[PDB]
């Protein structure tokens, strides 16, 4: 049934964050659980994903890194972050990471 | 999605809930497991003041039955 | 603990609050306020982080000035400022409020609204993207995140 | 060509006035307002999770101010004031002198951020690809001051976003 | 009579005896910062940002206008690809303007939700504007001559998708508004207008076409290629608010028609006149050939010289007519340039049209004018 | 072990106000394309939580008043009667139990009016005095309509007793033989709660409560957002009866409080789909469209029962 | 007992939310601060109200009065006042008592 599978999704979203306490962690970070391919990681932390089932505008987001040049950014992030190679593929100004 | 607006309801049907769930357990709690007496017209009174003699106690909601005759 | 530990939490707890329940009253004088608008539509859905789409001057936290502050609109903003209840955070919207922008050198264009009122964050663009002015509304919040009224308090 | 769009004379006879009679009584017409909103209820919503998702750009945006570098660490500004003079909003100020071999630099190159009507004109009147606008959209700044930028600013900018700026231009520049 | 001053970019001292309007008066000039008076201080490339920031809602058809009169004094035509892009955006131009005005008037009337539908539509056409200039509004794209630059390759795919959805947001619109009866109250027979007074108060556009004129510049003094689209004129019967708002509603509709045709007819070639003295060379050219970089050198420091000579040339921008009575004096900068804001006429007749109204009346009087304040202060 | 019954009631009631606020622009917000809250706690829990502290620690706003103890005395007055107008819902069990507990319901909602006049009075703004009037214009006009409608309704139940229409309803709803004045009772309390499309109060380009900013006028949003609720359980006690199990309570108050909720959010949804009123129309509607209708069903609904033997009893 | 002390808490707790929202804030101790013609339409609804209400409060005891023996006479009477009620409308409708144009 449809109606399982999503209950199915819901699940699979738990293990894909690494248990409990990672899916938690991005809970309360990103107000976003979905799972998607990871395309890359910067030399600052960030990791890069991709999910090309969601509609245009969501299909690319970045989880960014807990600590970048000596400053906490466990809950202070910020969008100037992105390291300006990665600026141009996370805007859709390209399709090569 | 739009099911992510049930949490917010659920405190909601919560909150409206208890206010009817804690009368009927107090009310219970009070008249010995039973309903409270309703007493709406002056007869339905006059017989729950008589109970309240009957009780021995002073209280209407302590029944006496087939026990206190003979 | 020491005190200050005890006062440097409930500041945590009233910043924590105020920046996340902003009610902004946006002066829309000029183009900027479309992009105002976009802020509030479906995509980035201001809203989403605490901020209510239009509020009455008197229940507003922050004032967004977007658009051209003329000499004639100037003492009618400067009134709206006065009644504002405080705490009261003021954003400038684009390059007409920061500097005059296109018409700087114009008669009767005030050069930037922080010659009437004081200024706590400045948006560059013309007009920002409503991503840009998204961007600028969350580093207002972390401002308020750095405030330290009770520690001031505390040792006075 | 016209055509009218209010032009339609209701019909009289029994069944029709019936049928509005019921639709002033029942709410029919009202009721359909309610569907429609509450078929979007049960839309996917189009909010996208900014700061974590960003809003689609091309590799023409206007952002930034920037100066460039030639690959061998050369500036690309000569001094020539075409954008100086190409810019509505007087925005650029220049001043210029020989360099100490010979060269023609630029001593000046500051940009009022707070002028700028971020127009793109500058970078296509830049014989040399010196002056451009980059991708960037967020420096918001707590002062006024700091939107006013000098040469230190802006090569700082390029030597930030050069790996972004060249291949923007890779990507356009056979348009232009 | 209660003397109400309903300050703040717009301000009414109106005269109210119990609920009825006696007598409305406007006060302007909140937004007036001297937009005729620069340009005088500027070459005519330097004063083409200036059109985008009067009517700040259809920006590239204010461009256009600009645009026209300067080519009429230079006695240049730009090529035909450059007014197929016009045509083009000047229609998606339309949609952006109308649902402003639709949305934002049924908004200050009570009805919120269908603002909200439709600016995820025009959020889709701001993708449009900033991948053909890279400004999302003020595009600067239409200049005098033609264009900046080229269509990217995709743009006209996603053009294409946009417009095959559209006309089914129009119809979730017309349902919660059409026949609401709601809606229809707060409309019908409200500001009516006769056709004798819109001609003689300087009206135009749809305050024209609401009241039964049929008169339609696209089709009466067709510019670029007006001429080769088939299209239909609203026309309304009544004269009110209602009418106007179907008329809003048909040309949204007949947009659609206009943009599916230029799709399949856009022809290739350039995109700028073929001309260097008053187009600038390409970027290529002007780094190997002399004659391109003097002439790249001239054009953006001193502009190219517009023969003497004065002309009015008006388009049918959404809000009405929109002109330019531009004066050259044989230099590279404009000696005059007056710009006819339609809502400058239709502001003026608020006193006329809101005579035996309520003052929720006047609201959507206002709305209904589409009245935006870049253009009637200027 | 009544005081702390008082306490399970009007606590519960503040919470379930609180959490109103977060419900409604969520609704709104998936209704407009948009998310609402969703950043403020999990899934905007803690939203509603972040507006009541920075509300209550905001600098205030009165300024100069004619009648000071006047501008006191209105919230309290406000407040005070939202709350009091529970005590008498059965849900299964009322907290009083009233032989008139309708009465009692008409009777304080009739008090509120005070609220409006005096808050317009102590603003000392003449204009604001209008918005007070025209409100309270509204108001008493569509309180005229609740009492016929109501005393229709009475006429098959029997009594003023709120637990009598318990009874009347074992068989079936009472919506059925009376939906003509279930629409009509449905449309006055949106009226009578100032709630769009009635809410000319906050025609901004086209309210009374302007005075007040941060504090008190929270305290006015509370017994606002309290009648709502208090009203759509006025409306599914009366129209949409639930069976009562006196040995299991508790599936009452379930089937009770869903049917609460979900009318409710019917305000909310209606909201979202229209645009408002003038004042003009809104009292067309009432003098010229509901009242002829409801003096007409009065009518009907006093001779039906004796037309066909079908009186209830008074006890 | 009941009921007065349920109206007591009622406007005890009223009391006490409005007098602490009037001086929690007051202790930031900011910077201090430093800063009709009679319509004779809305009397005309009053009035209208007034006139209503008190026809409808004898149309209260109703639901009482149909228990009595003298059913025919009841029914005459009821119907009597509504028919009452409804002539009032209809003479304000037509003498142009109910509208707002000026
Ligand atoms: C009221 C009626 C009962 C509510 C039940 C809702 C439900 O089960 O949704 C399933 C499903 C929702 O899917 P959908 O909205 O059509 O489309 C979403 C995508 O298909 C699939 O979307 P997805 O791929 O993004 O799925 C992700 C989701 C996995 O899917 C779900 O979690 C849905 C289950 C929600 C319950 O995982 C999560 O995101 C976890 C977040 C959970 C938020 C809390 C929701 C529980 C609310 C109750 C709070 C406690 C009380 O419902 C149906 O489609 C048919 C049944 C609808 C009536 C419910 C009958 C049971
Ligand atoms: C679904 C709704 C569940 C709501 C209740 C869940 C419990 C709330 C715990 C909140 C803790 C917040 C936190 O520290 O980050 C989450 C944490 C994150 O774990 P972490 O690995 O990132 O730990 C580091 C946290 N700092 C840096 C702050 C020390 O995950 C948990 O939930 C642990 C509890
Ligand atoms: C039952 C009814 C109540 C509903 C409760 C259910 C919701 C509880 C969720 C769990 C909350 C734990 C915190 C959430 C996880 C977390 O640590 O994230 C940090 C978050 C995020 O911090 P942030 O604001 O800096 O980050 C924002 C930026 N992003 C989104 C990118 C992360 O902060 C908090 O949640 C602080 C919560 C403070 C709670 C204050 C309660 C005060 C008590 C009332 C006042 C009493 C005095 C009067
Ligand atoms: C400050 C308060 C502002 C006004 C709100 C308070 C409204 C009070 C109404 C209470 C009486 C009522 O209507 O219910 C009768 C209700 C109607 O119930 P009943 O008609 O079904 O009969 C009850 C008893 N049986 C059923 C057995 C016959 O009567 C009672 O429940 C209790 C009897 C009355 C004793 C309590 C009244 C004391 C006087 C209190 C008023 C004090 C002055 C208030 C000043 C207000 C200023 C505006
Ligand atoms: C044997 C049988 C004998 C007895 C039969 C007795 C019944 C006979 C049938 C009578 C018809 C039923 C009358 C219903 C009332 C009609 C009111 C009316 O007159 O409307 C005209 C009025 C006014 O109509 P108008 O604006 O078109 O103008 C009428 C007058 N003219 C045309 C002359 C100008 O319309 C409205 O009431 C609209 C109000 C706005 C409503 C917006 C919210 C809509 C919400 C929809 C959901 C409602 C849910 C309801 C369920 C609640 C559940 C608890
Ligand atoms: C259009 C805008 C306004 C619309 C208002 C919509 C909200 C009003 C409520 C409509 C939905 C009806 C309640 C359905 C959920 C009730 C759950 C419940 O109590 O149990 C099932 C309830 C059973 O509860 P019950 O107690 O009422 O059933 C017994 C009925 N009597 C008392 C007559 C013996 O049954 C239903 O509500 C099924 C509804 C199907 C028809 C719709
Ligand atoms: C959930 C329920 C929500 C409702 C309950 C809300 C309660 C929220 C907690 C309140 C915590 C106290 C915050 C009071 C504001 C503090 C403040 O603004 O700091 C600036 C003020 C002013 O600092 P100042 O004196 O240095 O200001 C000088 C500068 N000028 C001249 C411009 C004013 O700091 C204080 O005065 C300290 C306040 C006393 C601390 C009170 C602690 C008691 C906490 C329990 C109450
Ligand atoms: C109603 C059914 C009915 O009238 O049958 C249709 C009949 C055919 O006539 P037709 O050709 O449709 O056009 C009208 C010509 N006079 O129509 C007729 O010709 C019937 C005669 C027309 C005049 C009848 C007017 C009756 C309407 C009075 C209101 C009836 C409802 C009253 C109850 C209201 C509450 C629901
Ligand atoms: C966080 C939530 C925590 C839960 C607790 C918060 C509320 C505090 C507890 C409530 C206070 C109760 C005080 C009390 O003991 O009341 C007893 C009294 C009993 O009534 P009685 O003795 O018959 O006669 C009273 C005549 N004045 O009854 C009374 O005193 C009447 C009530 C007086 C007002 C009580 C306070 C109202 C505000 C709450
Ligand atoms: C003793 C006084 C009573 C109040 C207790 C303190 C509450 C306020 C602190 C949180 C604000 C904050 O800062 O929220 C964000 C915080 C982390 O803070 P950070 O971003 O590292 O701040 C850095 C330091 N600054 C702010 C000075 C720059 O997220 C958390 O992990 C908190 C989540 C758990 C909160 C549970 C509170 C339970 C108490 C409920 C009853 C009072
Ligand atoms: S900064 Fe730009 S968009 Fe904003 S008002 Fe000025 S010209 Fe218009
Ligand atoms: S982008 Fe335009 S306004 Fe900005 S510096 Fe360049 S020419 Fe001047
Ligand atoms: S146009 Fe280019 S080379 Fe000439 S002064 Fe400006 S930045 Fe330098």
């Amino acid at each position: 049934m449809e109606l399982l599978q999503v209950l199915k999704r819901g699940l699979q979203q738990v293990s894909g964050h690494g248990g409990l306490r990672g899916y938690l962690r991005v809970l309360f970070r990103a107000n976003d659980v979905r799972v998607g391919t990871l395309v890359g990681e910067d030399k600052y932390g960030n990791k890069y994903y991709e999910d090309n089932k969601q509609f245009f505008g969501r299909h690319r987001w970045v989880i960014y890194t807990t600590e970048m040049n000596g400053k906490n950014t466990f809950w202070d992030v910020d969008g100037s972050m992105v390291p300006p190679e990665w600026h141009r593929w996370l805007h859709c100004m390209t399709d090569d990471p | 999605m739009w099911f992510e607006v049930l949490p917010g309801i659920a405190v909601m049907g919560v909150c409206l809930f208890i206010p009817g769930m804690a009368t009927a357990r107090i009310h219970r709690f009070s008249n010995g497991g039973k309903e409270k007496r309703v007493a709406h017209y002056p007869y339905q009174w006059y017989l729950m003041e008589r109970d309240r003699r009957v009780s021995g106690v002073n209280r209407s909601y302590v029944s006496k039955g087939l026990e206190n005759i003979d | 603990s020491r005190g200050e530990y005890v006062v440097a939490k409930l500041d945590d707890l009233i910043n924590w609050a105020r920046r996340s329940s902003l009610w902004p009253m946006t002066f829309g004088l000029a183009c900027c306020a479309v992009e105002m608008m976009h802020m509030a539509a479906p995509r980035y859905d201001m809203d989403r982080f605490g901020v209510v789409f239009r509020a009455s001057p008197r229940q507003s936290d922050v004032m967004i000035v977007a658009g051209t502050l003329t000499n004639k609109m100037a003492p009618a903003l400067r009134k709206v400022y006065d009644q504002m209840p405080e705490p009261r955070y003021v954003v400038s919207m684009g390059s007409c409020a920061n500097g005059g922008g296109y018409y700087h050198y114009s008669y009767s264009v005030v050069r930037g609204c922080d010659r009437i009122v004081p200024v706590d964050i400045y948006v560059p663009g013309c007009p920002p993207t409503a991503e840009a002015l998204l961007y600028g509304i969350l580093q207002l919040q972390k401002k308020i995140k750095r405030e330290k009224r009770l520690r001031i308090w505390y040792r006075r | 060509t016209y055509k009218y769009v209010n032009l339609r004379e209701p019909s009289m006879d029994m069944k029709s006035v019936t049928d509005r009679a019921a639709q002033t009584l029942l709410w029919t017409e009202l009721i359909r307002g309610l569907g429609m909103t509450l078929s979007y209820l049960f839309r996917e919503p189009a909010t996208i999770n900014y700061p974590f998702e960003k809003g689609p750009l091309s590799p023409r945006f206007r952002g930034e101010h920037a100066l460039r570098r030639y690959p061998s660490g050369e500036e690309r500004c000569i001094a020539c004031k075409l954008c100086e003079a190409v810019c509505p909003a007087q925005a650029i100020t220049i001043e210029a002198e020989p360099r100490a071999d010979g060269s023609r630099r630029t001593t000046r190159y500051d940009i009022d951020m707070t002028k700028c009507i971020y127009c793109g004109f500058c970078q296509e009147a830049c014989p040399v690809d010196a002056i451009v606008e980059g991708p960037n959209f967020e420096f918001s700044t707590e002062t006024h001051e700091e939107l006013l930028y000098n040469k230190e600013k802006l090569l700082n900018n390029g030597d930030k976003w050069e790996a972004e700026i060249a291949a923007n231009i890779q990507a356009d520049y056979l348009y232009r | 009579n209660l003397t109400l001053n309903f300050g703040p970019v717009l301000r009414l001292v109106m005269e109210l005896s119990g609920e009825m309007v006696r007598k409305c008066d406007p006060h302007i000039g909140l937004l007036h910062r001297g937009t005729e008076k620069l340009i005088e201080y500027k070459t005519y490339l330097q004063a083409l940002p200036y059109f985008d920031r009067l009517d700040y809602v259809s920006m590239m058809c204010n461009e256009q206008a600009y645009s026209l009169a300067v080519e009429k004094l230079l006695n240049i035509r730009p090529p035909p690809r450059a007014q197929w892009i016009r045509v083009l955006f000047g229609e998606i131009t339309r949609l952006l303007n109308h649902i402003m005005a639709v949305t934002t008037h049924a908004l200050d009337i009570g009805a919120m939700t269908p603002f909200f539908w439709m600016f995820e539509e025009r959020e889709k056409m701001f993708e449009f504007y900033e991948r053909v200039s890279g400004a999302r509004m003020h595009a600067a794209y239409v200049r005098p001559g033609g264009v900046h630059q080229d269509l990217p390759l995709g743009l006209m795919d996603d053009i294409y998708e946009f417009s095959k959805n559209f006309s089914l947001r129009i119809d979730e619109l017309e349902e919660m508004l059409t026949n609401n009866r709601i809606w229809r109250n707060r409309t019908v027979d409200i500001g009516i207008v006769t056709a004798e007074d819109a001609l003689n108060y300087g009206f135009s556009g749809v305050m024209l076409r609401g009241s039964g004129i049929q008169w339609d510049l696209r089709k009466t003094q067709p510019y670029d290629v007006y001429d080769q689209v088939e299209f239909d004129v609203p026309i309304g019967s009544r004269g009110d608010c209602y009418d106007r708002y179907l008329c809003r509603v048909e040309e949204m509709r007949q947009s659609i028609r206009i943009i599916s045709q230029c799709l399949n007819k856009m022809p290739p070639g350039e995109i700028k006149v073929d001309d260097a003295k008053v187009s600038p060379p390409k970027r290529a050219e002007m780094k190997t050939s002399m004659e391109s970089l003097i002439h790249h050198f001239k054009l953006y420091t001193e502009g190219y010289q517009v023969p003497p000579g004065a002309t009015y040339t008006a388009i049918e921008a959404p809000k009405g007519e929109f002109g330019v009575y531009l004066v050259s004096d044989g230099s590279s900068r404009p000696y005059r340039c007056k710009i006819k804001a339609p809502g400058f006429a239709h502001l003026a007749g608020l006193d006329k049209m809101s005579k035996g109204h309520m003052l929720a009346d006047v609201v959507a009087i206002i709305g209904t004018q589409d009245i935006v304040f870049g253009e009637v202060d200027r | 072990m009544f005081m702390i019954n008082i306490l399970m009631l009007i606590i519960p009631i503040l919470l379930a106000v609180a959490f109103l606020t977060l419900v409604e622009r969520k609704v709104l917000g998936y209704m407009q394309l948009r998310k609402g809250p969703n950043v403020v706690g999990p899934y905007g829990l803690l939203q509603p939580i972040a507006d009541a502290i920075k509300l209550f620690i905001k600098e205030p706003l009165r300024p100069a008043t004619s009648s000071a103890s006047m501008f006191i005395l209105a919230p309290i007055m406000a407040l005070g009667l939202a709350l009091t107008m529970w005590i008498p819902l059965p849900m299964p069990y009322p907290l009083i139990n009233m032989n008139l507990g309708v009465l009692f319901m008409l009777a304080m909602s009739s008090l509120a009016v005070y609220s409006i006049l005096w808050s317009g009075w102590a603003s000392n703004s003449k204009y604001a005095l209008i918005g007070a009037l025209r409100a309270v214009a509204q108001t008493i006009s569509y309180e005229v309509t609740l009492a016929i409608i109501l005393l229709s309704v009475l006429l098959m139940s029997g009594s003023f007793t709120l637990s009598t229409l318990i009874t009347t309803q074992e068989q079936m709803w009472l919506i059925l033989p009376a939906w003509p004045l279930a629409m009509m009772w449905f449309i006055s309390t949106l009226a009578e709660t100032n709630r769009a499309p009635f809410d000319l109060t906050e025609g901004e380009s086209e309210g009374f409560n302007v005075e007040y900013a941060a504090g008190p006028f929270a305290l006015f949003f509370m017994a606002e957002y309290a009648n709502i609720i208090m009203m759509n359980i006025f409306t599914a006690i009366l129209f949409l009866g639930t069976s009562h199990n006196p040995h299991m309570p508790e599936l009452y108050t379930i089937n009770f409080t869903i049917k609460s909720l979900l009318l409710t959010m019917s305000f909310l949804w209606i909201r979202a789909s229209y645009p408002r009123f003038r004042y003009d129309q809104l009292m067309h509607l009432l003098w010229k469209n509901f009242l002829p209708l409801t003096l007409a069903l009065c009518m009907w609904h006093v001779s039906l029962p004796i037309l066909t033997s079908g009186i209830p009893p008074q006890t | 007992m009941n009921l007065m002390l349920a109206l007591l808490t009622n406007f005890t707790l009223a009391t006490l939310l409005v007098i602490i929202a009037f001086w929690l804030p007051q202790l930031n101790v900011y910077s201090e601060k430093t800063s009709l013609p009679f319509s004779m339409k809305f009397f005309l609804v009053a009035i209208t109200f007034l006139l209503f209400d008190l026809e409808i409060a004898l149309l209260l005891p109703l639901p009482w009065a149909s228990q009595t023996a003298n059913l025919n006479t009841m029914l005459t009477m009821a119907l009597f006042l509504i028919i009452l009620l409804a002539v009032s409308l209809a003479y304000e409708w037509t003498q142009k008592g109910l509208e707002w144009t000026e």
